[PDB]
């Protein structure tokens, strides 16, 4: 046996959403790192309805966030960023 | 759907109940999470 | 966690081609127009040290009499390509006695593109597809003709073409200032403009490079004497 | 885990993995039947009407791999075009170097050997089809055999391939088919196939059905449209 | 047509076409469509729901990737 | 087709080759078989012995003549003998095409751990699982050997693989010398395999050869009856 | 499962308003289990 | 999800997923339509472009005579595939001096393309090609797949969005057997315009059509002399 | 016991075991059928079982006995496709014997070059050992009968009495009890052995309708398949 316990944790993480007379008013939200091992029936709608997904930044992502994290700071006055975010292909929020 | 539980009830529809987040890391999921717990006003129970 | 070079994704692109459409954006910038006058290329040269010698590194390089190339993305791999161009020409000479249309020999190269097989034939141009974009300006029959391709083995006709890390912006700038009844100095004027808007480090008469073709003369570059008399005329 | 991978790799209990896969890849495909008579053999197929615009007689299931034999297939369509290429192949090859017309037994030993040579190695695949074929000789008598993706080659009075292979072998076994010539035959397979697939799975269909015996001077072809449509008046009476 | 029952449709919608656009959807994911273009439409602040919602719903529930370019045909 | 076209035999974090140690700990599992060697001509003894009494004993052989005067056995693997045999009869064929003149022990010897070595540098393989006894007799003085699946092969005075082979290491050296006879080579030989024997001792469960500077042969069972009886 | 095919045997005939039992049905019973058991291990198991 | 890496690979519920993954790659491309008439057969193909000024991708392809081609896909997979279809017509022109019929072309074309889903490490050809023909009896619409698998059609649309037209289609069935070119093609764009949304339709730019016929050669029409047909169309109902 | 790819290719284990090949054994007792074979005085006799599950199957075209040569027959075990691979592999060496030497093959030489040949799969890695196993019977001159066994990890051997399938043991014990008798042996006691045997071990008092019998004899080399007649005679007959 080999992560027995764990299943039967899941599966009744599982049961508590579907299955006779259903919880209700009680909304989840859930998040993860590497999607692709999660399990099919807990994927299912009925329980994850929405899969929404977040991405690596375009370009206005960039300027934009440049613009949030630096805007608390001592510079200069004349300096552009938009050539800073031309200057990083794909990167995240946390590089800026 | 909480803040105008009338729109739905009016017109016929039930919301859904769940969502998902997923992405690389550093792309800011937990954040988004952070943000929806500032903003609303029912209870709010989180686990890892 | 490892995949042949012929996998096709769950949503139906491939794997291998997607990559190298995102890694040609590493590269340099590069700015072509055409006009019923000539067609006019703009490239950037990235200098990095003083102890560069500016007019070691070239971006445009002529294919025949009337043919001229614009590269960005990697470098060192385009040499074989520009090589298949120029012996495809001179080998449609020789056996028919004419020259040919920049379309034709823009499709001749672009069925090169996709080859990569790790299986079958002996040493292929295998392992991976070509990084670089390539602008295709050429005078024929019908005036000035300027044609782009793409490592998915793409290409297509355009008046107004903006590739490399800067491509956005310079396309997205691009559109307000063009129409059909444009003239050649006017275009340079305006082309420059947008290289010296977007650059990153200074402008002078060796950072940049401009080549223009015109249905009279054959392909001819500027050198550093005619270079800067638009600059000073900006 | 990770031994049904490949096809050169045997389970712990001992056997291989993908060639099962393969059948159960065949048992989704429609249906067919083919049945001995006193004197030949008879074919009978029901082709699904996936939508309105296809045409009738498109995607024939039939093939006449020689003059003289008949091929019926089930499972993809693209193997199955390619076997039958093979086979037909394989005849006129025979017929050039020796100079007579193949028997049955040794072109279907062939394209048996042929196939099961597709499940050693690890840079092919299995096929995905089984067939059926037929025939008949003025001094051989009538020949069916029927051929599985295994490799595997059987004599049959009469045998059904596809979705509902036990339901329509109930009512095969039913017939006395020892003596009974293949004139009243075809009436028999148009009932026992207009009991089955039900119109709650689907609405319409079509129906092909081949010929082969000294009837028709041992060669194999088609049946006409006239002897066809009093086959399907005379079934329509068999749902009461 | 089951679920579809209580909110207010217009007698436009085509099942028979719907049925035939989507494909490998469990049941599911079929009553998940008749939810998300109830909400599309709502979200346009219109009244009665519309083919083209539906249209939207399916191309929602698949969930496929971001496609950036399309260079194809 | 295609084969795969590389090595499955690679060196270790530690500098070790696992697949030939392995093959090695299978070797170890053989049946035991010695042999020696006295001033006079060489001895090689093993041991067979067949599950039931349905076996014929008299359609196969463990030692195997290559030609009028080298004799080999084995100790391991059974398929893959036969063929290390029909290699080295072609080996010998060979050589004897170009001199005239019937090979050495030591260049045929040389000549097969070549092969044996070369085959764990090939593509999509795995060693063989045998150790190989070479006897020989020529220009008078006798010669024995001993490969190995690495390749490497050595000159014994009297050696023992298999089973237990420690125990007869240690056995052969607490009796064995420099001068004695073929006879009393072939009496502490059997003595020997009686170390470990099976429950008895029988006439057929015993495989010996001889080759003295007369040349090679294998023994009836009479003779092995005879040599059985009068011992013990 | 002898036992199971006597019981669908019946099955079968408690539709179609049959009060008897006839040859077919056990025909059909016995087709009908013989491929459900395709799904157990048949491993026979041994005590050493 | 180890089962969705090579072709040699069989899934569970016997379904390998390389092919199913070219199939949803032909859907990508762009919208086109075909349809034949008792003599005549016309395939009609709506274009696309990506900025407002680079001029818009063809479609159409000019294959033979009495054979054209529609395509939905990659295309240096399409012109692999033309080069090939010409190199046979030539062929078969030279030896047995008489044009190649449509049938055992596109027979040929499905053997070819199935050799790769079935060796080790080599992958399917992603097209979607809609042939047209004229041959001794009659006209002919055919369609192929990256599955090695063509069918006989008389009316098909593929493409993105390709379904409201096949309706459309199924419709007005009956009718294709006494129209003549000049509603024929009316017929086809009429079909052709239910898959746009409510903001654009044809303007002239985005159109391509071609016709074989009996006693017409196959011919391409775009851009220009296409107005023609375009005019006299009744506005989209709304 | 193992790490790495031993469960998956013949690579060898850290114990000195090898997996790939220990699994076809097992493969072999697959389709559920037995055969026993006999040495007697101055005959040889082979004895096997064949199941027809159902009456559409055509009894005549089940036989698990093939002729490879006039005077060398042989008897399968195991799995189908490959059984009639290595059968085909056999009769194309015998007849290239001839050809190349001008007469005819001692059956220890066959037996020994398909071994062989089955030999190479258990060493390379992309092919499967087939897990099918093989009885060969014969006449050689100045020795009589022979009897050989050849089995899928290339181990050949000369017996006196064999059974290969799922009973081995218990039949294996049995002729080793019974010819602890050491006594004369005749062709009818050689056959009366042989059927009760398998009679015994399976315990079903069959029918002449179920067992096939191959023998041969120094009088006449050819290999013959026993009529259904003189099968009965012998069956009735050994009942007293
Ligand atoms: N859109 C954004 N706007 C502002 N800051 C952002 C944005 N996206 C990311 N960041 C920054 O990058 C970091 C994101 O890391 P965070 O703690 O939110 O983890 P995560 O990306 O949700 O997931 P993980 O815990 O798996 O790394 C934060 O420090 C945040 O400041
Ligand atoms: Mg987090």
């Amino acid at each position: 046996g080999g992560d027995n316990e764990v299943q039967r944790t899941m599966l009744e993480l599982i049961n508590q959403l579907d299955g006779f007379d259903p919880r209700g008013n009680i909304k989840v939200l859930m998040a993860t790192n590497r999607p692709d091992t999660l399990d099919p029936a807990l994927m299912r709608p009925g329980r994850l309805d929405r899969k929404i997904e977040f991405s690596l930044p375009d370009l206005e992502g960039r300027t934009h966030i440049f613009k949030i994290h630096a805007r608390s700071m001592s510079v200069e006055r004349d300096i552009r960023f938009e050539l800073l975010a031309r200057l990083c292909p794909n990167s995240t929020g946390a590089e800026i | 759907p909480l803040l105008h539980p009338e729109r739905f009830v009016n017109l016929g529809i039930e919301p859904p109940k769940g969502v998902l987040l997923f992405g690389p890391p550093g792309t800011g999921k937990t954040l988004c999470a952070r943000a929806v717990a500032n903003r609303t006003d029912a209870c709010f129970i989180r686990v890892i | 966690y490892d995949r042949g070079v012929n996998t096709f994704s769950p949503e139906g692109r491939l794997f291998q081609v997607e990559y190298a459409i995102e890694a040609i954006k590493l590269g340099s910038t590069a700015i072509g127009i055409q006009t019923s006058e000539g067609v006019c290329l703009a490239v950037e040269k990235r200098i990095t040290s003083p102890l560069m010698e500016p007019s070691s590194i070239e971006k445009i390089v002529e294919i025949d009499a009337h043919i001229g190339c614009a590269m960005s993305g990697l470098i060192a791999d385009a040499k074989t390509l520009i090589d298949k161009a120029r012996v495809e020409t001179q080998n449609h000479w020789f056996t028919y006695n004419e020259t040919m249309t920049v379309e034709s020999v823009t499709q001749a190269v672009s069925n090169l593109a996709l080859q990569f097989g790790e299986e079958d034939a002996d040493p292929g141009a295998m392992s991976r597809p070509f990084g670089v974009a390539l602008l295709f300006g050429g005078v024929d029959e019908k005036g000035p003709q300027l044609f782009h391709m793409d490592p998915s083995g793409t290409f297509v006709q355009c008046d107004a073409r903006a590739i490399g890390s800067a491509s956005e912006g310079a396309q997205s700038s691009l559109q307000e200032v063009y129409h059909k009844s444009m003239t050649l100095k006017e275009a340079i004027k305006s082309s420059l403009i947008i290289l010296k808007q977007v650059m990153e480090e200074k402008l002078n008469a060796t950072n940049i490079e401009l080549a223009t073709v015109q249905p009279g003369q054959n392909f001819h570059m500027f050198t550093k004497e005619e270079l800067e008399e638009v600059i000073k005329d900006i | 885990t990770g031994y049904d991978l490949s096809a050169s790799t045997f389970s712990p209990d001992g056997r291989v993995f993908q060639v099962e896969y393969a059948m159960k890849a065949v048992e989704n495909s429609s249906t067919a039947i083919g049945i001995r008579c006193k004197d030949g053999v008879v074919f009978g197929v029901e082709k699904l009407v996936l939508s309105k615009l296809y045409e009738e007689g498109s995607n024939k299931r039939l093939f006449n791999v020689d003059r003289h034999v008949g091929m019926a297939v089930a499972g993809l369509l693209a193997d199955a075009r390619s076997l039958a290429d093979i086979a037909r192949e394989e005849a006129s090859n025979f017929r050039s170097n020796f100079g007579y017309n193949i028997p049955l037994k040794h072109l279907a030993d062939r394209v048996a050997m042929y196939v099961h040579a597709y499940t050693l190695y690890s840079a092919v695949r299995p096929f995905g089809c089984s067939f059926m074929l037929g025939s008949y000789s003025v001094n051989d008598g009538a020949q069916l055999y029927m051929i599985d993706p295994s490799g595997v080659s059987y004599g049959y009075w009469g045998c059904a391939i596809g979705k509902a292979r036990q339901a329509a072998k109930t009512e095969i076994e039913k017939l006395q088919m020892k003596e009974m010539t293949c004139r009243d035959i075809v009436k028999e397979v148009a009932k026992i196939i207009y009991i089955v697939h039900d119109e709650v799975k689907d609405k319409a269909f079509e129906l092909e059905l081949s010929w082969v015996g000294e009837l028709t001077n041992g060669r194999h072809e088609i049946v006409p449209k006239d002897i066809r449509e009093e086959a399907e008046k005379y079934a329509k009476e068999s749902l009461k | 047509q089951i679920h579809s029952r209580k909110m207010n449709v217009s007698p436009d919608v085509n099942y028979e076409e719907l049925a035939r656009c989507t494909d490998d959807f469990n049941g599911a994911q079929c009553k998940a469509v008749c939810v998300e273009a109830g909400m599309i439409a709502l979200r346009r602040g219109a009244t009665e729901l519309t083919h083209e919602d539906y249209m939207e719903g399916i191309l929602e529930v698949q969930a496929k990737k971001k496609a950036n370019l399309q260079y194809y045909a | 087709e295609r084969g795969y076209s590389f090595s499955l035999t690679t060196f270790s974090p530690s500098g070790k080759l696992v697949q030939i140690e392995y093959a090695l700990a299978a070797v170890a599992g053989g049946a035991p078989s010695v042999g020696i060697k006295a001033a006079n001509g060489v001895v090689l003894a093993t041991e067979k012995k067949q599950k039931s009494i349905l076996y014929d004993e008299r359609s196969v052989h463990k030692v195997e003549p290559i030609t009028k005067h080298i004799g080999l056995v084995y100790s391991g693997m059974g398929p893959d003998y036969r063929v290390l045999v029909h290699r080295a009869r072609k080996l010998a064929q060979q050589y004897y095409l170009v001199y005239q003149e019937p090979i050495p022990t030591a260049q045929l010897v040389q000549r097969v751990a070549s092969v044996m070595q070369e085959y764990t540098q090939s593509g999509g393989v795995r060693p063989f699982g045998v150790s190989l006894l070479i006897c020989g007799w020529n220009e008078g003085r006798p010669y024995l050997f001993q490969s190995d699946p690495s390749g490497a092969y050595f000159a014994w005075k009297a050696t023992a693989m298999g089973k237990n082979y420690v125990n007869g290491k240690t056995f052969l050296e607490k009796r064995y010398n420099e001068d004695l006879e073929l006879e009393d080579a072939i009496h502490t030989a059997i003595l020997t395999l009686k170390e470990s024997f099976e429950g008895q001792m029988t006439e057929d469960n015993i495989e010996v050869g001889i080759c003295n500077e007369a040349g090679f042969r294998r023994l009836t069972p009479t003779e092995v009856k005879d040599y059985l009886a009068a011992i013990a | 499962d002898l036992r199971n095919v006597c019981t669908e045997a019946g099955m079968f005939a408690i539709r179609a308003d049959h009060d008897f039992v006839v040859q077919e049905d056990f025909m059909k019973a016995v087709r009908k289990v013989a491929d459900s058991k395709k799904l157990e291990s048949k491993l026979d198991y041994k005590p050493v | 999800n180890q089962y969705d890496n090579d072709v040699t690979v069989w899934s569970p519920q016997g379904r390998i997923h390389q092919i199913e993954y070219a199939m949803e790659a032909v859907k990508q491309g762009s919208a086109t339509v075909g349809l034949k008439s008792k003599t005549h057969a016309v395939l009609v193909a709506l274009k696309r472009a990506q900025s407002e000024l680079a001029a818009h991708q063809k479609k159409i392809l000019h294959v033979d005579n009495h054979i054209g081609i529609s395509i939905a896909g990659l295309t240096a997979d399409a012109r692999l595939l033309c080069n090939f279809m010409r190199q046979e017509c030539l062929d078969s022109r030279f030896v047995f001096d008489r044009p190649l019929p449509v049938s055992r072309l596109v027979s040929l074309i499905g053997s070819k393309t199935q050799i790769p889903t079935q060796r080790y490490g080599r992958r399917p050809y992603g097209v979607g090609l809609l042939i047209a023909g004229y041959d001794d009896m009659g006209p002919h619409i055919f369609q192929t797949c990256p599955s090695a698998n063509y069918f006989d059609c008389r009316a098909m649309s593929i493409g993105a969005r390709s379904q409201s037209a096949r309706t459309y289609l199924e419709r007005h069935m009956s009718e294709f057997m006494e129209c003549n070119l000049n509603e024929l093609v009316k017929h086809g764009l009429r079909a052709l315009r239910e898959t746009l949304p409510a903001e654009q339709d044809l303007t002239t730019k985005n159109v391509s059509i071609g016709i074989v016929g009996k006693d017409l050669e196959f011919t391409i029409y775009d851009d220009d002399d296409v107005s023609p047909f375009l005019e006299g169309l009744e506005e989209r109902p709304q | 016991s193992s790490a790495g790819f031993d469960r998956h290719i013949t690579i060898f284990s850290p114990e000195g075991r090898l997996y790939q090949v220990e699994y076809a054994f097992k493969a072999i007792n697959q389709g559920g059928l037995t055969s026993v074979a006999v040495r007697g005085k101055d005959c040889a006799v082979i004895v096997t079982q064949k199941k027809v599950p159902d009456k559409l199957l055509d009894s005549s075209t089940v036989t698990h006995l093939f002729k490879i040569t006039e005077n060398i027959g042989c008897v399968m075990t195991g799995m189908t496709a490959d059984s009639r691979s290595q059968v085909q592999r056999a009769r194309y060496e015998a007849a290239n014997w001839k050809y190349k030497y001008g007469y005819e093959i001692p059956v220890d030489m066959l037996c020994k070059r398909i071994a062989d040949i089955s030999q190479v799969y258990t060493q390379n890695a992309e092919m499967r050992p087939l897990g099918c196993c093989m009885i060969l019977i014969g006449i050689d001159e100045e020795q009589g009968p022979q009897v050989y066994k050849c089995d899928p990890a290339g181990y050949y051997c000369g017996f006196k009495a064999t059974a290969a399938g799922v009973k081995q043991t218990e039949s294996t014990s049995f002729l080793e009890k019974k010819v602890k008798k050491k006594f004369d042996w005749t062709f009818e006691q050689t056959v009366e052995t042989a059927i009760t045997c398998l009679s015994t071990v399976l315990s079903i008092d069959f029918k002449p309708s179920e067992i096939e019998v191959g023998v041969v004899t120094v009088e006449n080399p050819k290999f013959r398949i026993l009529t259904e007649a003189e099968i009965d005679a012998h069956l009735v007959a050994l009942a007293e």
